[PDB]
């Protein structure tokens, strides 16, 4: 198991349903679409998606980290016996759940807002805003990946000069990587537990729904938006709406999610990455 | 035998302390309330009459045998020993003999027991006023048989034009909110004193509810050998009761989560459809298991509390309700709105408090609350929502769904809808539930706020105001909806001294659960004082913000009003004005047992409604950092206390817009580069305070010699006091 | 098959781009620039430099008649014209801050302008936020190499742009007075795949 270190060079966007605000992070459906334009780009989609449906690639929603502490979703857990704190680090998760334990502030960067227009010469110019956030100096996102491909690596490459999130032609998102694997939080993910915690936006197939919602505390999340490309269907069009599982979830049995199609009446598919990435707890 | 008749005696008992206490004549109150409805209100029901007149042990004792078995007064009894919070059987009835009862002995606050190990217990009062405002007084009150002669005629007048019936239970209610609330349960030492006689029946009506189906479905008759051949000890340990709540989850990512430019008209639209969504859920649902709207013990924002009988019965029409509420909520609001219906089984032991437990039964009802919401959907349900998806190239303006949209505007339904009711919302519109209307709703049913000559119309009423109790027949819900002028930009163009910005105040009680599970002492715990201090705060934000409001006309829209969550934006001026004054009112209603921490944010007309929104809830959490005394002013840095704010905030601007109106022209350059300066030493660095050292030597004379009095002295080290009110000054004074 | 151009953004007159309304230091009566929200020092949009030159560009096209050089440039999203961008844009911060406290000199200005009414020969003042001249901010703007029969094309094209607005200014009250940039150490470096013919726009660019 590897990581993907995002450092930051740039303001992003990363919006839920809006232009004018964003969240601290992204999920991954975008990292998965990204890299299939990324792919697509350079004629490997067929490749890549070879890759992500037999699991050859499997990678989490992008998660925070502040300076050698890497932070994942609080998870909800449906203990019997901190409502303001959202990300809880990784390693300490064992001592979060063995009792009521706040160690030090949990800053990122802060949210900010870019007032722009839409110049006309003879007209009255159009004021639009574009909610951004602004990563702190020493802080960033950071991908789990496992049994990393040259593929993968060759595609986040093109990301990297490419940029990530919404509006990134118009000044937003650039970033640099870094595999840098880690011995401490590969020896976390490969003990066993009773109970996973999900990592990434998953939703399970039809056949094994009911088996995952056994003993399960998971906050449904829509994840749609509109299909960007430019040979699906000469104009601007809607994919079909999809519900996961928020990354936060927690669960008891496993599940293998799928690359599900949401996009079928145009030229070309259009695919949502709802696999599942568990890390084990007791 | 009925029920009816139970209910309307269990609300209506006890009205013998409202007549003894107006008279000279000496029987015991429940001869005199049996007397005074069996006399005026002519015809004579017996089991309303025996279930008033017999409800103390001692006439039950004296009328035992002779009196027939499943009478309906034992439980009238026991609903009034349980509804008490303890034993009152060898308790004097109030008038008797045997003890000197003064009759006018005011009603005491709830909130001089809140808190009382570490705020100290108190003894307040409420004066008598013959809505309006009424503050518990720091002054020994005492009331007057005058008034208890004219609470007599009031119901003298209001009764005679009822009858009890189905149809009468909330004129009756009413009746008894509208006089009784502040008139006191009991006149002696403090049992029942802090305890309305309105808060008390309520609560004794609906436990008397739930004992009687309880009673119907595990069909045991005789209830007299059951309450009476012992001290009841055996229906006391059985779980009798279930208390359930509704919880509605993503209340505020349905109103400020809106994508509109023209979004900011529709908040209130938002918050009321939520609000008046959850009061149609709970009395549907209070019609579908027969029950009166006594049994609401807490409808509020964003939740309810029903007190509803343990029978398989009441838990198939519950199990029904859930599943048809939530395929009704999936239909509409896929995943943005969910209500969460819980219950648990609680016994009258364990309401009682006789074990402990009184803190468990919410304890539980959270615990399974919670557990609801973390699996809040089935198999099922995940499969018809990942299945009704298409592909579409529309969406709506506002609500940004692609799903019921109008074919003549790209608009959602429910957004245009609530589109429509902004445009038809006003400050004397009540609102009208049936088959036909502007807002969708469950059960089939739509709701239409038309006033007022179209309510001649089947139909449930929803009234912010009732206009009379008995004849008109309609539901009084309050919510606080103050608005100034319903549209931004003419009252923003109408203010023209200050900045033309918006300001947003947010604010919440610190540690509504705190105080709310655990804020009173165990040994007064009760049904009826939770129910009296959810009333009373609920009824504070709502009534008493709404005439504060309308006193003084601020320019203030509210969105939301309660102790959990309040939202109000409108001229920012009008804000920083009414903030101080309404933590002033909220420290006299609650006798500073309660401390509420505010945020204020001032914001562009056309700036998005979401962040804005947002971000004064992160400045609203930043107060919270600091739950105590907080207001941060326009940023998450400039973090104040109440206390600052008002002394030394507001002499500081009385005093510079005293002594700066001069006025000069160059003088305000002066103000301005001082500040700028102040600032540039408030990056700390003490060069920057030596060059104002020189700087002082500079400006003595710019101003007069009107510096060198109270001016100086706070420029002595660059106080954020004086930089804040210097700043609120130049915003209050431009173009 | 992916460029990077870099180059520095020189102010011959100061500029005032943008403003924001954090609430930040809304007090003076002094309309701010657009600024970074962590270290507060003056940033050029990339959406700015992005707009203005594409209307520069397209103004020095389509005449007497946008086309497609604009609309691969730039990215279009009409009704039945959808492309990609090639130009990716980033936002440009402030470069030598260090040059500037060598001269003891704050990051950015204020510029003060009357307004002489001619009815009734009064002055009433207004202030500019500006940053000042001889502010330097290093960009770097990402070109994607969908084709390279267009490519020669599309560089000459951005050259054109750059020297357009060369001869114009950047946001804000450039009629009077501000706004005037200038373009330096303009080259061109592969990102990534080994693009044969870079040094014809290393010149045609840095020229």
């Amino acid at each position: 198991m590897k990581i993907i270190k995002l450092y930051f060079e740039s303001p992003v966007h990363f919006g839920e349903k809006r232009l004018s605000e964003s969240k601290i992070t992204f999920s991954a459906d975008t990292l998965f679409s990204a890299l299939m334009i990324e792919a697509v780009g350079l004629g490997k989609e067929d490749e890549f998606y070879q890759l992500a449906s037999n699991n050859l690639v499997k990678f989490s929603d992008a998660f925070p980290f502040i300076d050698q502490y890497y932070y994942i979703p609080k998870p909800m857990f449906n203990l019997k016996l901190f409502k303001k704190l959202l990300y809880v680090p990784i390693d300490s998760l064992e001592d979060y759940l063995s009792g009521g334990l706040e160690r030090e502030s949990f800053n990122l960067g802060k949210l900010a807002l870019s007032e722009k227009v839409q110049q006309h010469d003879f007209k009255d110019s159009e004021p639009y805003n574009v909610g951004t956030f602004t990563f702190k100096e020493n802080t960033g996102l950071y991908v789990l990946i496992e049994q990393t491909h040259p593929l993968l690596e060759e595609l986040l490459e093109n990301l990297q000069y490419s940029g990530i999130g919404g509006k990134r032609n118009s000044g937003y998102g650039k970033f640099k990587f870094e595999i840098l694997e880690d011995s401490d939080i590969e020896d976390l993910f490969s003990a066993k537990g009773n109970r996973k915690i999900l990592l990434s936006g998953a939703l399970p197939k039809d056949a094994e729904l009911e088996q995952a919602l056994k003993n399960a505390s998971y906050l449904l999340e829509r994840r749609g938006g509109f299909v960007q490309s430019d040979t699906y269907a000469t104009n601007l069009v809607k994919k079909q709406d999809l519900y996961v599982f928020k990354s936060g979830s927690t669960f008891e049995n496993s599940f293998d999610g799928d690359i599900y199609q949401v996009g079928k009446k145009g030229n070309h598919p259009v695919y949502k990455y709802a696999k599942s990435f568990f890390l084990e707890v007791s | 035998m009925d029920k009816i008749n139970l209910v309307c005696g269990s609300l209506l008992h006890n009205i013998g302390k409202i007549i003894y206490r107006g008279t000279s004549e000496r029987a015991k109150h429940s001869k005199l309330g049996g007397d005074f409805i069996k006399s005026f209100e002519q015809f004579r029901n017996t089991e309303l009459t025996d279930c008033i007149r017999y409800h103390h042990a001692q006439e039950i004792t004296s009328v035992k045998s002779n009196k027939e078995k499943n009478s309906l007064f034992y439980i009238t009894y026991i609903a009034d020993n349980i509804s008490s919070g303890m034993d009152r059987r060898k308790d004097l009835e109030e008038g008797a003999e045997g003890f000197n009862w003064d009759k006018k002995v005011a009603l005491g606050s709830v909130f001089n027991v809140l808190n009382e190990k570490e705020k100290g217990r108190q003894n307040y009062s409420y004066p008598f006023v013959a809505e309006p405002l009424n503050f518990p007084t720091a002054t020994q009150n005492q009331y007057t048989t005058s008034y208890y002669d004219g609470l007599i005629t009031d119901m003298k007048t209001i009764l005679q034009r009822l009858k009890p019936d189905k149809e009468h239970i909330n004129s009756l209610l009413q009746m008894m909110e509208s006089l009784w609330s502040y008139v006191p349960s009991s006149t002696d030492k403090n049992q029942l004193v802090d305890i309305s006689l309105y808060d008390h029946s309520r609560t004794t009506a609906a436990i008397a509810s739930a004992i009687y189906d309880y009673f119907q479905a595990e069909n045991i008759t005789d209830y007299q050998k059951e309450l009476f051949d012992y001290n009841a000890t055996e229906f006391y340990d059985k779980n009798a009761f279930l208390m359930m709540n509704f919880d509605m989850s993503g209340v505020q990512n349905f109103i400020y989560n809106i994508s509109g430019s023209k979004a900011l008209k529709s908040l209130r639209a938002r918050s009321f459809y939520l609000d008046m969504l959850l009061e149609y859920i709970s009395d549907n649902l209070l019609e579908k298991l027969e029950l009166s709207r006594a049994n609401i013990l807490y409808v509020g924002g964003g939740h309810a509390y029903l007190l509803l009988a343990n029978t398989n019965k009441t838990k198939a029409i519950l199990s029904d309700f859930e599943h048809d509420l939530k395929t009704w909520f999936l239909d509409k609001f896929k995943i943005d709105l969910y209500v969460a219906m819980a219950y648990t089984e609680v016994s009258a032991n364990d309401l009682m408090n006789h074990n402990g437990h009184y803190r468990d039964i919410y304890r539980r009802l959270s615990q399974k609350t919670s557990a609801k919401k973390a699996n809040r959907y089935t198999a099922e349900e995940i499969l018809n929502l990942n299945h009704q998806g298409t592909e579409n190239a529309r969406e709506c303006r506002e609500c940004k769904r692609s799903d019921l949209l109008i074919e003549e505007d790209d608009i959602c339904e429910i957004c245009d809808s609530l589109q429509k009711v902004s445009r038809d919302l006003t400050r004397e519109n009540i609102f009208v539930i049936a088959n036909e209307g502007v807002l969708d709703m469950p059960f089939g049913k739509k709701m239409s706020a038309l006033s007022y000559s179209q309510a001649d119309k089947e139909v449930q009423i929803y009234a912010k105001n009732i206009s009379e109790i008995g004849q008109n027949l309609m539901t009084r819900i309050d919510m606080g909806d103050y608005t100034y002028r319903s549209d931004f930009h003419e009252m923003l163009e109408e203010v023209e001294v200050g900045i033309n910005r918006l300001g947003v105040l947010r604010a919440d009680v610190d540690n509504l659960g705190q105080a709310f599970i655990n804020g009173i002492p165990d040994d007064y715990l009760s049904i009826s004082r939770t129910a009296t201090f959810s009333r009373a705060m609920s009824r504070f934000f709502k009534n008493y913000l709404n005439q504060l409001l309308a006193e003084k006309s601020y320019k203030i829209n509210v969105i939301y009003a309660g102790g959990d969550d309040l939202f109000m934006i409108g001229a920012w001026q009008d804000i920083l004005d009414f903030s101080i004054v309404l933590k002033q009112k909220f420290a006299d209603f609650t006798q500073n047992k309660l401390s509420i921490s505010a945020g204020i944010g001032m914001f562009r007309e056309k700036y998005p409604v979401a962040r804005m929104a947002s971000l004064t809830g992160d400045l609203e959490d930043a107060a919270k950092d600091y739950t105590k005394n907080a207001v941060t002013l326009f940023d998450a840095t400039n973090v104040f206390s109440w206390d600052t704010l008002e002394n030394d905030i507001f002499v500081k601007l009385d005093a510079i817009t005293k002594n700066f109106e001069k006025l000069d022209e160059t003088g305000k350059a002066f103000i301005y580069r001082l500040i700028d300066l102040l600032r540039g030493v408030n990056e700390n660095q003490q060069i920057n305070i030596a060059r104002l050292a020189y700087t002082l030597s500079r400006m003595e004379e710019k101003i007069g010699k009107t510096f060198a009095q109270e001016l100086y002295n706070w420029a002595n080290a660059d106080r954020k006091t004086l930089i804040m009110a210097l700043e609120i000054y130049i915003l209050k004074t431009r173009e | 098959m992916k460029l990077v151009i870099e180059g520095t953004i020189v102010l011959k007159t100061g500029m005032h781009i943008g403003g924001s309304s954090d609430f930040s230091a809304i007090g003076a009566v002094a309309s701010p620039v657009v600024r970074d929200t962590l270290t507060r020092l003056p940033l050029i949009p990339g959406s700015s430099l992005k707009g203005k030159m594409r209307y520069l560009l397209a103004k020095e096209l389509n005449n007497g008649i946008d086309q497609d050089e604009i609309l691969r440039l730039f990215g279009s999203s009409e009704k039945d014209k959808i492309r990609r961008a090639r130009l990716k844009f980033n936002d440009i911060k402030l470069s030598n801050l260090a040059e500037l406290e060598t001269f003891n000199v704050s990051s950015t200005e204020v510029k003060f302008e009357n307004t002489i009414n001619r009815k009734t020969a009064v002055a009433n003042p207004r202030q500019i936020e500006r940053v000042i001249a001889g502010s330097k901010f290093d960009f770097e703007i990402f070109y994607n190499l969908d084709d390279i029969k267009e490519v020669e094309k599309d560089f000459e094209n951005i050259k054109q742009g750059f020297d357009l607005l060369e001869f114009d200014y950047l946001g804000g009250h450039g009629t009077r007075g501000s706004g005037r940039i200038a373009f330096e150490n303009l080259s061109v470096i592969t990102a990534v795949g080994n693009f044969e013919k870079i040094n014809t726009l290393n010149e045609i660019l840095g020229a």
